């Protein structure tokens, strides 16, 4: 799992040398933005049920296909729509994890590590999630600087999808 | 009463003119009135959804709606919905006034007398007002949900 | 029953009541049968105590577990001696008709005692219940009701 | 490798729910205390070689069998290996100081470390004598105020005495 | 009978058993002096009120007038007679302890 | 601090059919603070006081009782 | 400790005597060390319950044995939850500085509760002793002394 | 009061002598006194086991003994055991008297006032008295368990 | 109750451990305890002078000490001094505890009942407590006089 | 503070609390500074008593007025001896940490005494307040807080 | 206390606390630290101390057999509570540093009480000596002999 503190560790450990001043400034930088990212963390957990059910409906509006045709892949049945809030409910968790971790670490392992191999099997089209996140990108309602850094991890998961 | 009317009254009973602390209080009220009005609008939007979600959180599928409970009869269920709508509406009025005196004057006056006369359970009412407070603090945001929860907790504390 | 009647009429200013004198007369009339029950329980001391203790260890193996109190030959011998003491007090109570001999010899301060000894109270009580069941099987039927009801006082007073 | 930021993640991931505002306020100490972490490791590694050579005279003060002939720290190769391992704990300690949680020190410094002293013959319990003879010099160098403005780092300091106490206890 | 009278005054002053309600027994000295008969029952009842458990039960959660009525209910067995009877007990709870 | 008292108090009211043998003749330990008024009660009831003894306290103690 | 002095001077008609004000000022001074000790015991709770269950089930195996109470995963989970409760009350007593808010929630009626639950109280006392040993290993000397203070109160209370 | 004393009182307030119906009532009481005494003896045997089994049936492992419940604090658990022992003991007294007046005079007098003052849950108490009744009806037999359950259900009905 | 005991209770009824907000509350109490103790010492110094100055400010040379007033009889003057000493002493206890619950539990419980039973004037009592508050805020300083005036105004507001 | 802690734990059935043992430890730690304060007050006996008495006669000239009690050389010498006695009791209370030496030597029955002597209580109290001010000016600052708070107990307890 | 004893000795002399009394007080403070630590470690396992003492001395003798003073269950509980007292009051007299409170508390009437009840004196002396050995082994050397001074004071007062 990646963290700008643990990047200062593993780069110092493979060299076999101590923690010089050139790794302490790496952790120094995270502290400056640590306060900033947490304001984006409180902005998302307060809007948990608002963003999920807003973005889940935002998929069905642009894609009326997945609500109609029968199949285990789509969400014509309620168990599809129940698993709809499973995925996008799990998407906003790791985005809130990646902001509190300060890095792309938990977003790397938990979400995008094997994501290109599941979607080839279960017929989950990645264009579904990539525009689910675009609704979260626009409707999180954050402002200031934390609106940019919460926007950073969203379109990092987009480039992993596409 | 208002927060404005309370400030004017506190300056009046001394015979004092409006000094700078009272002007600070009035200017703080005139700063907070923006989110006060926006919160009152979105609470007036979906009050029935808030009451429905609150009874689904706290009171439903208990023994209270079972026979023997106080919400078994359907007129008693309708009276329960009426009382929760009253608590939410008067908390909206106290939030927009910025002063809890209307809760003391119109709701909390003889209410424990009535609820001990009818045999209404008080703790279930307190938990229902708590569920109301959680639902509207989720719905309106944290920043106005604090002021909504202050007057809802005022009703809950005076009820107990 | 004479001591209790005398102290009860002592708390009042009056003599012994006709009701109480009927109680003493009925106690005298049943006294010979109570001596017969005491004869049977005296002569069955060994096997009653051993069967009750082994029924206790069948029910409660915690005492003879190595974390328990009655671990070892000497500790279990003192366990059987405690059951012997309680059967002796039960015979005293069957003879007297009062429970004041049972009480002021073995009931009145037993909780604090077995708290300081580390011994569980409920296992003592289960052993005296096993004594009640064994002496109920040995005696005649309503005679066993008589013996087991004094045993019942000891069991309820230990807990 | 773990952190105080990522153990909170993995504690929340095994629950599998969003982090509460009660949870993040306790984590907001660390972004304030990151001002205090970042120089106490800088204080140790600046005086790293002074701690090691002064505590090389402390285990060898009390137990003179180690440079006795036939001792286990006796020969030059063996004594150079002692200094090779006298500061291999300090980097793994100062990694845990910066990370704030001892999961780096427990899979790289102490994971199976006790096993080799039963294999080689070098006394395990003697290393635990000299390791907490470093921490009185480590805390004593990290605590004294010179130049830096007065502040309370005592709460943070206990952590540093805990990591030496963990590493010494899991050797001997 | 002495054990009975020990539990008796607990029942009269506290309308429950006192032993569920206290960490330690606290009455080992008072029960020892009762069984030896060195003190009378009146001195035992007076000693029951000096204990901090009676204050924790009937004095710290209650105001002064309710402590007057509860104290005359527990010890005297009755409510106070006149207002002057309340006044003298208020002077005594005023310039002195309970 | 504690007085060891022993006193008798007769019955100048109507005669009682229960004992009050603990109440007529008694020996009890009374604290130093209550002893003045309790003595005064025996003074009132016309009873003789036979034996007064300091049980715990020492005479002439200025501090610590 | 402020409620102690307040009800102490409140039973009397006098004010708070200034020696009590000195002890309140000294407790106010030591409150920072109290808060650090409580946070150190707070964040390391599951280690302490693990090592307490370790040392207890090594010491007394009868709770593990099927005649004992803590037999099976559900009962042993309830056992470690009880140890968690007692560690929580010990942290409360560490902050409050005096044993009133821990005795009010964990001590004052514990003997009859554990008697009518079937569990022995001596095993609970050994569990709090194991908690004291593990916290003594976790803390420094002046911290372990001040923690073993309230742990010692609980161990004396459960006996 | 007794059943004997109730029969004597009902004959007394009319100025009536003891007619044959009152003698039938007294002779029925003198017939049932055998199993009354035997039931009271075996209930006095193991009252603590009955209370333990009743809380293990009804109240344990619920939210009531969890934090937030009314039996969370250990003094409140001890008070719960005390109240259940009271219900069982006074039901034993009312069973041996054959008249529920002592329940009305000593237990059920001001009990709902106390339980609504302290916030004690009433339905959990009713359930606990029900579990007490099932345990003692199993322990004593059906024939005396009927009369035990009559007075325990009297306490449960007056409590509600 | 304390502020410490209130924080512990509020953390306890949720089953919550001591989170950082409760530790902030306890550390703020441990910061303010210095001036709390010093204020309690100097109020315990000269309580009689404070009560004397307060009656000389508010109650003396009025119609209240004239015949017909409630402080005319000398036992009623002594009862007035006793009540004012009670208000000052319990306000000192509530100041050192940092929690007004002892005022609610020991003073303000049945006090309006007593003062309306005896015919005691309430407004003159409120003005006397106000004069007490002004005298002790002058005597102790502004910084502890704020916290003293909070609990004295609590007594005054609950009395009205 | 040891006597008060012992009698407070004597009223209960339990031992001394960990909180109370912390109180005794802190009292031992501050005891040497309290002996230093007692050293200064012992050696400044004369001028403190004379300055306090003359400050009293500056504030209250009624006592040395010919209608007053302290009229004449002998009466005013006994006045200064009373102030000497109270300063001695203040030093005892500073050393002990309790106010029980101050109380049971000079506080407990002083109102009835000075009522029967014809002496006003408030002038005694004003003289002890003058002693408080003088000893506050002599000592170190928070050391004077310590001394003046025991003086404050004497002043508030006399009135 | 020792402090109030020093103050009372100086008060009978009529002088103040100068350097000899101050040095006694410094001595008392220096031993008071370890006295506090010994009070904690005694209040830890008082029940185990009494249990080990009766198991070493009083058990398996003629007095615990039928025909002895400790035969009955209430008599055994009275024995436990008397030894528990001797330990608790020796702890109080250790913390005061002064045996007069201990003497005034128990040695006032326990001689006549053990005379009238027929309680043997020498078995109590042996039990108190066993308590002294157990506490000296448990606490330490110097605090153990500090405990043993007051325990031997009790044993000499009963004899
Ligand atoms: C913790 C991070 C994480 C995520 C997000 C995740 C998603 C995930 N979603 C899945 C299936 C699914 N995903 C969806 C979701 C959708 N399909 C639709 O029709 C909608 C367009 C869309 C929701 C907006 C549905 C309906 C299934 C079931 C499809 C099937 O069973 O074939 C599957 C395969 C089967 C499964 O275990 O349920 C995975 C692994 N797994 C993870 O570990
Ligand atoms: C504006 C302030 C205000 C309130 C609150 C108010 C309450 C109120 N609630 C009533 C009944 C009731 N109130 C309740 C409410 C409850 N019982 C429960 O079990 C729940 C805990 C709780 C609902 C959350 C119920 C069930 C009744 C029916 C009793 C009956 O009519 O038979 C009644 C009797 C007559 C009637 O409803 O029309 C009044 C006056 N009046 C007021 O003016
Ligand atoms: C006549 C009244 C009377 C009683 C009841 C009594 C009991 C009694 N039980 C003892 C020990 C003991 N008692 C037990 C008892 C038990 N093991 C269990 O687990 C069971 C619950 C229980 C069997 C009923 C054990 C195991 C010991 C040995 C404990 C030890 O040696 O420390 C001892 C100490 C050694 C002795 O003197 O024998 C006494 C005095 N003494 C009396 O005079
Ligand atoms: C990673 C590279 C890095 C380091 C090393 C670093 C350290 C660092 N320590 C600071 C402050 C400080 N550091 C300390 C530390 C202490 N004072 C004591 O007396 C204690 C003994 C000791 C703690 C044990 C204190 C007291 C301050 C005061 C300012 C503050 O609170 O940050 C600051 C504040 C800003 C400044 O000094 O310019 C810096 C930069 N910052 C960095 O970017
Ligand atoms: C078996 C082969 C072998 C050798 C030779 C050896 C030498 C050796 N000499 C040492 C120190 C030392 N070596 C010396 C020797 C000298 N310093 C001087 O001032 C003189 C110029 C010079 C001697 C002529 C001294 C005085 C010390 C102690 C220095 C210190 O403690 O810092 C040390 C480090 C500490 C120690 O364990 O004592 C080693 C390892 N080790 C080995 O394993
Ligand atoms: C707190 C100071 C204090 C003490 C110590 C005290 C002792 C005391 N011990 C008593 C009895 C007793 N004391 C013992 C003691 C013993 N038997 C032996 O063989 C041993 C030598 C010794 C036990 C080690 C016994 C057996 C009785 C009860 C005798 C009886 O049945 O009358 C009694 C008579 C009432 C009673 O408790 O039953 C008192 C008052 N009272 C006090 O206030
Ligand atoms: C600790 C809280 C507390 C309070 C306050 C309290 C008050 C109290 N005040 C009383 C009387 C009184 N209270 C007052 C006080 C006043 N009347 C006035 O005119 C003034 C406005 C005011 C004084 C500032 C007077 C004059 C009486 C005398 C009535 C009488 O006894 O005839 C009485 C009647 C009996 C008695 O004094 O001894 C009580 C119980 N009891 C308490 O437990
Ligand atoms: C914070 C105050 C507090 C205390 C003290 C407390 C005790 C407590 N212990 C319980 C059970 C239990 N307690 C234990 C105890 C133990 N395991 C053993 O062998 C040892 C003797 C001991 C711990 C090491 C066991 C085994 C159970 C389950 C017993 C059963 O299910 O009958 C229960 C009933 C189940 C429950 O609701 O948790 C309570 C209420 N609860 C509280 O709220
Ligand atoms: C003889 C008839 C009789 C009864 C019943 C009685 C009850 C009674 N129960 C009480 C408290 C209590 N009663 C309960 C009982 C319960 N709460 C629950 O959650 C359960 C449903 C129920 C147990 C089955 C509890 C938990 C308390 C503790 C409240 C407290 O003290 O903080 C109190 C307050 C004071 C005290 O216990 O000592 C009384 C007077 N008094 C009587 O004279
Ligand atoms: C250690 C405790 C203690 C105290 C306080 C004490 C006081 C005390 N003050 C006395 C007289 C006196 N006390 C005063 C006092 C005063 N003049 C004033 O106006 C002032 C208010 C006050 C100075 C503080 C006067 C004027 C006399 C002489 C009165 C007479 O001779 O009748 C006397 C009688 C003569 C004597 O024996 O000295 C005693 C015993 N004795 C004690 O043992």
């Amino acid at each position: 799992v990646k963290t700008p503190i643990t990047e200062a560790i593993a780069a110092a450990d493979t060299q076999g040398r101590f923690l010089g001043n050139t790794e302490l400034q790496s952790a120094r930088g995270r502290y400056e933005r640590a306060a900033a990212s947490l304001e984006a963390a409180r902005g998302l957990t307060s809007n948990a049920q608002r963003l999920i059910d807003g973005a889940t409906q935002a998929v069905y509006q642009k894609f009326p296909y997945t609500t109609q045709t029968p199949g285990p892949q789509f969400a014509a049945d309620s168990r599809g729509k129940s698993k709809c809030a499973r995925d996008v409910g799990h998407y906003l968790r790791i985005i809130t994890y990646s902001l509190v971790a300060g890095g792309t670490g938990p977003l790397d392992e938990y979400l995008i590590a094997g994501l290109a191999e599941i979607n080839s099997t279960f017929d989950l089209s990645p264009s579904w999630y990539v525009e689910a996140l675009k609704h979260i990108k626009a409707n999180h309602g954050l402002s200031g600087q934390a609106a940019n850094e919460a926007n950073t991890y969203i379109d990092y998961a987009i480039n992993a999808l596409s | 009463q208002d927060a404005i009317t309370a400030v004017i009254n506190s300056a009046d009973v001394q015979g004092k003119y409006l000094d700078t602390a009272a002007l600070e209080k009035l200017k703080a009220y005139f700063s907070t009135g923006e989110l006060r009005v926006r919160a009152a609008t979105t609470i007036s939007a979906n009050a029935a959804a808030i009451v429905k979600e609150a009874v689904a959180k706290s009171l439903l599928y208990s023994d209270i709606t079972r026979p023997g409970g106080n919400m078994y009869t359907t007129r008693r269920y309708a009276a329960c919905i009426r009382d929760l709508d009253y608590y939410l509406r008067y908390a909206t009025y106290a939030m927009l006034a910025g002063d809890p005196s209307i809760l003391d004057e119109r709701v909390l006056n003889g209410l424990k007398e009535t609820y001990n006369s009818l045999g209404v359970p008080v703790g279930a009412t307190v938990q229902a007002i708590q569920a109301i407070k959680e639902v509207t603090a989720s719905l309106v945001g944290a920043d106005a949900g604090k002021e909504m929860g202050i007057y809802l907790d005022y009703i809950s504390s005076g009820l107990s | 029953i004479v001591t209790k009647s005398i102290v009860n009429a002592d708390a009042e200013a009056r003599y012994l009541s006709p009701g109480e004198l009927d109680r003493i007369k009925s106690f005298v009339a049943g006294g010979q049968q109570r001596l017969r029950i005491a004869q049977a329980l005296t002569d069955n001391r060994e096997r009653l105590v051993k069967q009750a203790g082994d029924q206790l260890f069948q029910k409660r193996p915690d005492v003879v577990s190595p974390g328990g109190n009655a671990y070892g030959q000497e500790m279990t011998a003192t366990c059987l001696r405690d059951l012997d003491y309680y059967l002796r007090l039960v015979t005293y109570g069957i003879v007297a008709g009062d429970v004041t001999p049972i009480e002021e010899i073995g009931v009145i301060g037993v909780r604090e005692m077995y708290k300081s000894l580390g011994t569980p109270i409920e296992a003592v009580g289960e052993g005296v219940r096993a004594l009640k069941n064994a002496a109920s099987t040995l005696l005649s039927a309503e005679d066993a009701a008589e013996a087991g009801s004094y045993f019942d006082y000891v069991v309820g007073a230990l807990q | 490798t773990l952190d105080v930021f990522t153990k909170v993640v993995s504690q929340a991931d095994s629950r599998g729910e969003f982090l509460s505002n009660e949870q993040l306020d306790a984590l907001a100490n660390v972004v304030k205390e990151g001002n205090k972490r970042l120089d106490v490791v800088n204080r140790i590694t600046s005086n790293a070689s002074a701690i090691v050579t002064n505590a090389a005279r402390a285990l060898f003060e009390e137990q003179p069998q180690l440079i006795a002939p036939g001792g286990n720290a006796y020969t030059n190769r063996r004594m150079a290996a002692c200094l090779r391992d006298m500061e291999i704990i300090l980097r793994y300690v100062t990694y845990a100081i910066l990370a704030g949680d001892a999961s780096v020190l427990d899979d790289r410094c102490l994971n199976g470390l006790r096993e080799t002293y039963q294999a080689l013959g070098t006394p395990g319990s003697s290393v635990a004598v000299g390791v907490q003879k470093m921490k009185d010099a480590a805390v004593g160098i990290a605590n004294d105020p010179n130049g830096i403005t007065k502040g309370d780092c005592s709460q943070l300091i206990s952590e540093v005495a805990s990591y030496f106490d963990r590493a010494a206890a899991a050797v001997g | 009978a002495i054990k009975t009278l020990i539990s008796a005054a607990y029942r009269q002053i506290f309308e429950r058993d006192i032993a569920p309600y206290i960490a330690q027994n606290e009455f080992s000295g008072w029960e020892s002096k009762l069984g030896n008969g060195e003190i009378t029952v009146k001195e035992f009842i007076e000693g029951l009120g000096y204990s901090n458990l009676y204050l924790k039960e009937f004095y710290t959660p209650y105001p002064n007038t309710k402590v007057i009525e509860l104290g005359t209910k527990h010890f005297l067995g009755r409510a106070p007679i006149d207002q002057a009877e309340i006044r003298k007990y208020n002077q005594i709870l005023a310039t002195q302890g309970i | 601090r504690l007085f060891k008292i022993t006193a008798l108090v007769p019955s100048l009211s109507r005669t009682r059919t229960q004992r009050e043998l603990q109440n007529t003749y008694f020996t009890k330990l009374v604290p130093y603070e209550n002893w003045f008024r309790e003595q005064q009660r025996i003074q009132k009831a016309g009873g003789k006081i036979i034996k007064v003894e300091l049980a715990t306290g020492k005479q002439g103690t200025n501090a610590g009782l």
